[PDB]
């Protein structure tokens, strides 16, 4: 599922 | 779909009580509108008060830009920050208004530009500027206490964070689900840290944890 | 009770014809009022345009003072002088407004002072500023010709004077009934000299001769 | 009668 989150 | 009660139960931790913070327990109302004008300490030249414009509203914070600067150094300020004040405060005090560090025209143009940008402006009314909250007299943070904090390296962003160390009048802020690249030290009475529930209250957005 | 016709008959002389002068044959109307504001070249720093106030009206001339200066260096200007212009002319041109040489506050205060003195001011309307008259193409003065001239050493005063010498584009002005201490050279197209009848026409006062 | 004129 997941991928590591970036910063918006 | 992140929630403080569950997250704290999950990680077996507590949130810093509101009384640790230099923040009002009832957060301030932000009645500023994009386009208003105010005076702000130059975030890059702290001896300088400059004219600033509201570029954006988020929560209890204003995204500000020093007039006559490029669009590259916009900063954020809480409506109850002592670094912002209504237009005419310097004049009242007998102080000078300074050009910004990022100022883009020949320097001698300043006086005219000031004349040009202040005419017909919408000036933020005094009442919009809120009472600065009092400094708690002690550092009451304890390691592991969870809180909501501004990512100093990306300050549009407020994120869940944890107290990693407590040393004298200072606290070490770490951001849950991020590396040390994003950690920082601030004083316990810093205005860049908030108790859990701040974003909900102010209508700002709290960032999810990193993982 | 001085009169040009009699005085010229008496001294066996003629008055310079109006065509020698850079002055309008119909003198300009002076509709300025004390308190109005304008831009003026600094009479002591000719590269500088400064804000000026009308202190007095006399004839077709304004007694002016550069705002923020002491009361010691007031100057006179004809309403059709190119050294005065309406407020906003620099801005229109893209030029800077400068502080006066006689400026009495700390220099860094300039921008604020400009803001303070321009707000709510009565600004001299454009229409009050009159067409500069054309330069005659030749020096047509002749020695002995009588005229009306400003005492450069006391310029509130306009006095009967005589052409003493004519040399190239220049004339030597001597003041009837005064010593050489009051003489001076100006260009034939100087704005400080007038044909006999100017004071009568403009409602200014002509000084009697010295003796 | 006369005295020499000053400048006003």
């Amino acid at each position: 599922v997941h991928r590591l989150l970036r910063k918006g | 779909d992140f929630h403080w009660e569950e997250y704290l139960k999950e990680t077996g931790s507590i949130s810093a009580p509101s009384e640790c913070f230099r923040q009002s327990q009832i957060p301030p109302v932000n009645d500023f509108k994009v386009g208003m004008k105010l005076e702000a300490r130059d975030p890059r030249n702290a001896t300088s008060v400059c004219i600033a414009t509201v570029i954006g509203i988020t929560g209890a914070r204003l995204r500000l830009r020093l007039d006559g600067s490029d669009n590259r150094n916009d900063f954020w300020r809480l409506v109850d920050s002592p670094d912002i004040q209504p237009v005419g405060t310097c004049e009242k005090e007998g102080d000078l208004l300074q050009p910004p560090l990022g100022y883009q025209m020949n320097t001698s143009s300043w006086p005219m530009f000031l004349l040009e940008t202040l005419n017909g402006s919408e000036m933020a009314s005094a009442t919009l500027f809120k009472k600065e909250p009092p400094k708690p007299p002690l550092n009451n943070f304890k390691v592991g206490m969870k809180l909501e904090a501004i990512d100093k390296k990306n300050p549009y962003l407020i994120c869940p964070a944890t107290i990693g160390d407590v040393k004298g009048d200072e606290v070490h802020i770490t951001f849950d689900g991020w590396s040390g690249a994003f950690d920082y030290w601030c004083k316990y009475d810093s205005r860049d840290i908030f108790p859990a529930g701040w974003c909900r209250l102010t209508g700002d957005v709290l960032q999810p944890p990193g993982t």
